[PDB]
């Protein structure tokens, strides 16, 4: 066993009674001393190792051109007079086995956490020197974490692509189904996770050119998607992760939700294939009333009416649809479907559930479109448009896929630097490089969305973290109004950023004039409403940060409308599960699952306790599944009533609650204005 | 969620020793040294005299002691495939190469011989001590039965499959390879029983029956190496066969939900080439 | 002189449900009334209940305690057929026939029906009464295997036999005479090995014997008629079900050595109407 | 039970000790008059039903308006001067219930087979009034039959596509994977059989991109092909099909076997997908010789060599492979793998053989390609150009793609009306018509080969029946001296009939200069041997038609190189499954697998002898399983000598012979010539 591992193991061995959270300290310093100084290949200058990352292949030489040596070298030098130490044995074992770079056989390291962020740093900047400083300041403060595509392939000639979430409409016909297995494809070739939005394909039994009973339905599409993903795996590094949503009111609810059950036929079945539901205001309406309701056939809809089922607005269309004889329709019992839903949740942990009046009734893309599903993760709420895929030598109407650059905020580190404002603006210039250099060129939908809508996610991390270690508890109403706080002053600093980037480049986003931004009734409740906070003991937190106010946001407002925005979306708060760990942060905005983390690495168990965790903060770290997740949920709806996207929304539930509280959670989010709901996690 | 998908696999395996011819092979058992022979005699009997122990009383004492319909079918059938299909095989590769007065001649010297009769009464000895409605009796026996499935019978099935893998008995070692189809299968399922009896135990008792399996292990191990001497030495061997037990044991803990306890090893191939709902209340809809 | 013989015979006539489509019994199935697939699903539950009973208990016991290898591996091969070949088909007619709410209360039927309870009581507890090295158990426990083979069945063989023998239901009909196949050769060779130990006794010994077999075979005949008119008189049927059953308890009585019992009777005629690898050659290359 | 049962099951009530042939007459004729008359649309004359077919979307009008209404009734008129009757119940039962046009809740018939025999006609005709009479002559005297597309889908607005045989090579990428599986299920939709190459593919464990170890092989397209033909299953009613074909020498190609093992895991088994292996001379030799042979990772090869594999010619490259470094192989046993294949077809009857070397000896288009893979019924053989599917907006390399329209010359008919030459030729000219009609709008190989090549194929059926009807053993030399002069006009005058449409039309199929057709190299055998029959027996079966002799060859020659052929490949011999029925003959070349065939149809059995199958000739027709393979190999390879594509060739094999007998007829059949070998049927 390596010295190392057996200093972190010391941390689980009580000594007066009080674990030893000092020996991870000294877990992490045997860990560098003994393997990373040992393994980490020599080079005698910058200049000399530089040349041999660019002729072997491992760094793409053309955006290390655009700055002169010296300038490279100041970068460097930033980086390093930093002197950054990871203050435990997980982040740095994290940080070297995943994102460190290693020689072509994976036995030496060439890069170091300050080379990585050097790296990383001279790619945002694009050629300024300044601005790469401030980007190497940003990200060795670790006040700003890219996201692991962005983190681990920019700079790399072999690399993937730095955007990781995509989105994918699917219209119904063969064509299209085809060219949907063909860009999943493609896009987990590329490492990224593909969500497929399936409410547009005819349910089971309907006509296939005017023969009836033709279809197979969603899940046979399910089926050659789920194939699809297993096929490209990513050459076999990380299982190829592809997500199917269908809207609750679509005919194949039933045997979609049936291809998640652990009794399903291998036929039926789909195991590599998250599922995500699509339910309506009216849907949760008509179970509250226990009214019987109707599942609908969209291809009737479509013929009937001329638009897709999804592409209407439900809450208005279900009375016609049920009172229209020419669309078919399929009695079900609403509240039967929602514990149906529950117990599906609490036995696998699907499917993610997509509150759609919720997301949409704070869309500020309505115009564009409606948002009719999620990603992979659940937290990305963009207005997309199907394509239209047609036969061959013919021409094909390319729509409007979703794809979103992630970036998280340490709020930690930004709350201790007192930089919420160039935190936020430096993150979101590079979001908006990195949109502005990705090009998918097998995915004609994602990449004309990339270019028209320049959306991105600036997300946030060490939420729980930051409030444990304050002497704050997740659920009280001190965090919320903490919460509520921050992530004002986080939306107001994007849009701000946004804003400037729209006057800079004289360019607003595709639509934009029809966007709530563009007619103000975005900023209505932050011109009429103060974020301030409330309580003495959250306000002291802000001391020396200027916190918008309502003159603020009307001056915000008005710089939009003369200016524009240059993103349609903004802000989104991703899972962000692997560099956490680098950053010594807690996940997302989630709290956390455990106090001291127990990992097998090898043969070889480590142990992570929670970034900060000690005895006099032991009472704040409390564990996810031992707090009242109406609590959580009131965290996660005051955070998301600042975010324009959504937020990756876990439920930690006990395994003595029933399918009733979990019912009862997610109709408490539905309430609370809640948009996702990413799993289900039981203990 | 398990015992069904094994079913299947189990049933599609199923095979008869009458569908392999094994009279060609004595055209390439006749241009073997005599120490060849003698190796490959004393560990066919080796592999027998184990097998028939699983058939008799591995097998069907398992299928007694666990509960559940569908798992007892697929235990019934395993046993079946011990005492129907691979101990006629065995017979039938023995009677094939050797004539009577040898074939009992080499029984009884592995009958005696110290290495084989340690393993063989250690496992059985794990069999006959488990108790009714006593789990933690059972779960010593599952992992007993998973080292010989998964670990035991590879120190043998080496000699076999290394002239599988050179052109040489490629009848027999046909046969072999699909008995080692169905031990490799067996090893996996009682496995997955095995960690279902440890995933229902406290912290303390899981500690206790880890150190009892790699304990076992050890006792296994060391007495593998003495056995593999004993057999390979006179041909060469023996270094490679001990990489081949060392790979298997892994597997054997895989199986049980345990941590590879050996360093990972490249291995001869040669070998390798023969290889709670409740219903909503009309009040959870208002807050 | 016979085991070798019923082995052949007993691998030789491996087979497994899923060979048969069942999807053809669709139609006449769905054309039966209410009654006639009543009666139908809970004749084929009370044969689900005694192969499941015959594959866990009766067979792999009865394997236990008789001795020499080539013996246990036919009776080893008979458990397998009982709980992974004949319990598992009825489940794969229910789940093509009957929709899950139906199968869910045939099961729950079967646990809390009488007859079917005291009959598997009394088979089973003859099973478990078993004491090694005591032959006079073992034999009263073959009778009751006998009983249960070449006897019991038979009130549920008589209704898939009735619809084949008129060309309804013929793809479970099919299934159905495979099973019946191999309980006849089971019935013969438990039979025998019954006789075996019969044939050792003293005649004061064997006279005590015979009174405990045909004292078993009229308390399970008394139970069954019972069973019989509460399954048959709702399809008119429990008359000739009867003579049915009387005719095959004399074949059962036969099995075990013992003159028949009954009278002879007609049966319903629509009833009777129901019943390699080898390697290539150099020489193999040229014409 | 209806009445037209109850007699035709009085055929097996054996009267006197023979069967009762003659109730099959008094079958079919209550069948008519019980069923058919009662339940047949009546339309008060034929201008009548013409408009209702038409107008109710039955009929194409395209097709129709192209005669005046003179020149349609004239035709229909033709086809009932004939009163035809079918002469057994199972004839027309097989017509009426699957080819009849029936109104669209197919309760009523609309179309008689005098209707649909007209139909076919006008359709073949293309407006030529004569040209139609002439084909509903030669359909009606039961001389010529198209193919089941062809025939149930002429003239019909539903109808699908006239073609159903598809032949796909992929190439190795995941753009041309993704375009396999789009066009296997555009192919599928459209009712026909799709036949891939997967040869090309690298094997499993090769590199993506340097990526090492990241290639799933063949196996995994195999899956998702496997998906793919599952999803288009063409309503259900007969699922999807699709075959795959591996070279012998690829290094997938244990695993490509694995996949049809009853045994096999369930994540490995490819249910709906038929497996064909190419075998090249090379393997054959290194078998023969108990030589160790190997099998390559394609990748290495083509990177070495810059072509593919299966591009190469493995009886000149094998020993360069083996000896180059750069090349990765794995050793095997090539008498182990044949008896593997053996096993495999005697389990399952696959896969599929192609001896790659018997074809492409024969072959006439090698300056175009060789041929690399059969189809799904294993007899087309012809060149084919893989495809360069590129990224999205990049322009595509279109290759040619494999694709015949079928139909089969009634062998007893045919010789019993003198009229080999004009049946053939007029046959020729519907097939010629059916390939020009076809445009593929979805495969766009496909529909570049069908242009090019212009290939089509014309088949045999009733060979059997012929023989027997004639008192001739089917083992018999006399058979196959039969076989040989019949095959050997037919040859000649669809060569004769391609030659003149490019005189007529001025021009040849694209490359045939470098054909061995332009070359003369074709015409050898026939201008130096005779092939008039050498029994008196046989030549007397032939009086009253003219037997080309080597001068009239020759003369064909000349004209050939005066004119060209506007066929690349004329002539292949299908299975001609279910349309055998409806001309009361005998199924393809192949022997009868039963005297009388039992079948069950609804809930009630039917019994269908063998046509003209009496007392006098009951032991002529003797049983497929109770003859010797040898002599059913001489014969197809004497009828092969004479087809310029391959034969669907089944083998039956009694349960008795081992996996040494299977391998012993594999041997003797490529020793013998023979192409393909399409099943092992075991009685
Ligand atoms: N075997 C058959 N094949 C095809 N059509 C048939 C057959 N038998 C009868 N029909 C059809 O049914 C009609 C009535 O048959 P039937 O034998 O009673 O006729 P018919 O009045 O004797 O004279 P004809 O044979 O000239 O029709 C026939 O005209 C023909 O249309
Ligand atoms: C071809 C095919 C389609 N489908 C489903 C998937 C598509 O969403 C849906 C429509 O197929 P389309 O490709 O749109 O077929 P179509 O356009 O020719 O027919 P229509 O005019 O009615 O649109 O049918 C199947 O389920 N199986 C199949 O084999
Ligand atoms: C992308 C991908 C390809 N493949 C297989 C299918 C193709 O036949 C083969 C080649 O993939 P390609 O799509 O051709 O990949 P590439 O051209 O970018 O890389 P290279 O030039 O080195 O080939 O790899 C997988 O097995 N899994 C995958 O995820
Ligand atoms: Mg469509
Ligand atoms: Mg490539
Ligand atoms: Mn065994
Ligand atoms: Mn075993
Ligand atoms: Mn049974
Ligand atoms: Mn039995």
């Amino acid at each position: 066993v390596p010295k190392w591992i057996q200093l972190n193991n010391e941390i689980m061995i009580q000594k007066d009674g009080k674990f030893q959270f000092d020996k991870d300290k000294e877990a992490v310093h045997s860990y560098f001393v003994d393997y990373i100084n040992q393994n980490t290949v020599f080079f005698h200058n910058l200049k000399e190792k530089l040349d041999y990352l660019v002729e072997n292949q491992y760094y793409e030489e053309e955006f290390l051109s655009l700055y002169s040596f010296e300038d490279i070298k100041e970068v460097f030098k930033t980086a390093y007079a930093k002197k950054f130490r990871f203050p435990s044995f997980m982040s740095a074992f994290k940080f070297y086995n995943d994102y460190a770079l290693k020689t072509n056989d994976k036995k030496k390291i060439l890069e170091r956490y300050e080379d990585r962020i050097s790296i990383v740093a001279l790619f945002f900047a694009n050629g300024d020197t300044e601005k790469a400083k401030e980007y190497v300041n940003l990200m060795i403060n670790q006040e700003y974490q890219p996201s692991t595509p962005t983190f681990l392939n920019a700079g790399r000639k072999r690399r993937g692509e730095l955007v990781s979430c995509f989105l994918l409409e699917v219209n119904d016909s063969l064509n299209d189904i085809s060219r949907a297995i063909d860009i999943s494809m493609q896009l987990s070739k590329l490492g990224g996770g593909v969500s497929l939005n399936l409410s547009k394909l005819r349910a089971k039994g309907e006509a296939i050119k005017d023969v009836e009973n033709a279809t197979k339905g969603v899940v046979g599409v399910m089926k050659l998607l789920d194939n699809a993903f297993r096929y490209a795996d990513q050459m076999g590094q990380r299982q190829g992760s592809g997500a199917a949503y269908l809207n609750i009111f679509h005919r194949d609810i039933n045997d979609f939700l049936d291809t998640k059950k652990i009794s399903a036929d291998e036929d039926v079945r789909v195991k590599t294939l998250s599922i995500g539901v699509v339910i309506p205001d009216k849907f949760v309406e008509l179970a509250r009333e226990d009214k019987a309701a109707y599942v609908f056939y969209p291809h009737t809809i479509y013929k009937e009416y001329g638009q897709h089922m999804d592409e209407m607005d439900m809450n208005e269309m279900y009375d016609k649809f049920v009172d229209n004889p020419r669309v078919k329709k399929e009695k079900i019992n609403p509240r039967k479907l929602l514990e149906k839903l529950a117990m599906l949740r609490s036995e696998s942990g699907y499917p993610y559930i997509m509150f759609q009046d919720n997301v949409n009734k704070v869309h500020a893309n309505n115009h564009i479109s409606k948002v009719k599903f999620s990603n992979l993760c659940s937290e990305v709420l963009q207005a997309s448009q199907v394509s239209s895929y047609t036969d061959y030598d013919e021409e094909d109407e390319i729509g409007l896929d979703i794809s979103c650059n992630l970036g998280s905020l340490n709020i930690l580190n930004v709350m201790e630097h007192k930089s919420i404002e160039k935190t936020v603006k430096l993150a979101t210039d590079s979001l908006t490089h990195v949109s502005e250099t990705t090009d998918i060129r097998n995915a004609p939908a994602v990449r004309r969305a990339n270019k028209a809508m320049k959306s991105i996610g600036l997300g946030a991390m060490n939420l729980h973290g930051y409030l444990a270690q304050n002497g704050i508890a997740y659920e009280s109403p001190e965090a919320r109004d903490f919460a509520n706080t921050f992530f004002m002053m986080v939306n107001f600093y994007s849009i701000q950023r946004s804003a400037e980037i729209a006057k800079e480049k004289g360019e607003t986003f595709d639509q934009y004039e029809g966007s709530t931004y563009a007619t103000g009734e975005y900023f209505d409740k932050y011109v009429s409403t103060d974020f301030s906070p409330k309580y003495e003991k959250i306000a002291n937190l802000f001391e020396g940060m200027h916190i918008p106010t309502t003159e603020d946001w009307k001056k915000l407002k008005a710089f939009v409308a003369e200016h524009g925005m240059y993103h349609s979306y903004r802000l989104c708060i991703a899972p962000t599960g692997s560099i956490s760990y680098v950053q010594s942060s807690t996940a997302s905005v989630m709290p956390i699952m455990e106090r001291i983390e127990e990992r097998t690495y090898g043969n070889s168990k480590t142990y992570y306790p929670m970034p900060g965790l000690a005895s006099n903060n032991w009472f704040f770290y409390k564990e996810a599944y031992d707090m009242d997740m109406f609590k959580v949920v009131d965290m996660i709806a005051t955070i998301q009533q600042h975010i324009d996207q959504g937020i990756s929304f876990t439920l930690f539930l006990k395994d003595t609650m029933t399918t009733r509280d979990l019912n009862r959670i997610d109709l408490y989010a539905h309430h609370r204005g809640i948009k996702t709901i990413y799993y289900a996690r039981t203990k | 969620d398990f015992t069904q998908m094994f079913y299947n696999q189990n049933v599609k395996q199923f095979w008869l020793p009458e569908e392999i011819a094994l009279n060609g092979d004595l055209l390439t058992w006749k241009y073997l040294g005599k120490n060849e022979q003698d190796t490959y005699m004393k560990v066919l009997a080796g592999l027998t005299l184990l097998d028939t122990e699983q058939g008799n009383t591995g097998m069907p004492i398992v299928a007694e002691h666990v509960d559940g319909h569908q798992r007892k079918a697929v235990l019934n059938f395993m046993a079946m495939m011990e005492n129907a299909v691979h101990a006629k095989s065995y017979s039938n590769i023995f009677m094939t190469l050797a004539p009577t007065e040898t074939i009992n001649e080499v029984f009884e010297w592995v009958k005696q011989n110290k290495y084989l009769q340690k393993k063989a009464q250690m496992i059985v000895g794990l069999y006959k001590a488990i108790q009714k409605d006593d789990e933690i009796s059972l779960f010593k026996a599952m992992v007993a039965s998973v080292y010989l499935e998964s670990f035991l019978f590879y120190s043998g099935f080496y000699y076999p499959l290394y002239f599988y893998g050179q052109g040489k008995l490629m009848q027999s070692g046909e046969i072999i390879n699909l008995i080692l189809r169905d031990e490799a299968i067996h090893g996996v399922y009682v496995g997955l029983l095995a960690q279902e009896i440890y995933n229902k135990q406290t912290e303390e008792k899981k500690a206790e029956l880890r150190e009892f399996a790699i304990d076992l292990l050890n006792q296994l191990y060391e007495n593998e190496l003495e056995y593999t001497e004993d057999l390979y030495d006179q041909v060469g061997l023996s270094h490679d066969v001990k990489k081949f037990i060392r790979y298997n044991a892994n597997k054997a803990l895989m199986n049980l939900g345990f941590d590879p306890y050996f360093e990972e090893e490249d291995i001869n191939p040669i070998v390798l080439n023969g290889l709670t709902v409740e219903p909503l209340k009309d009040d959870d809809f208002y807050f």
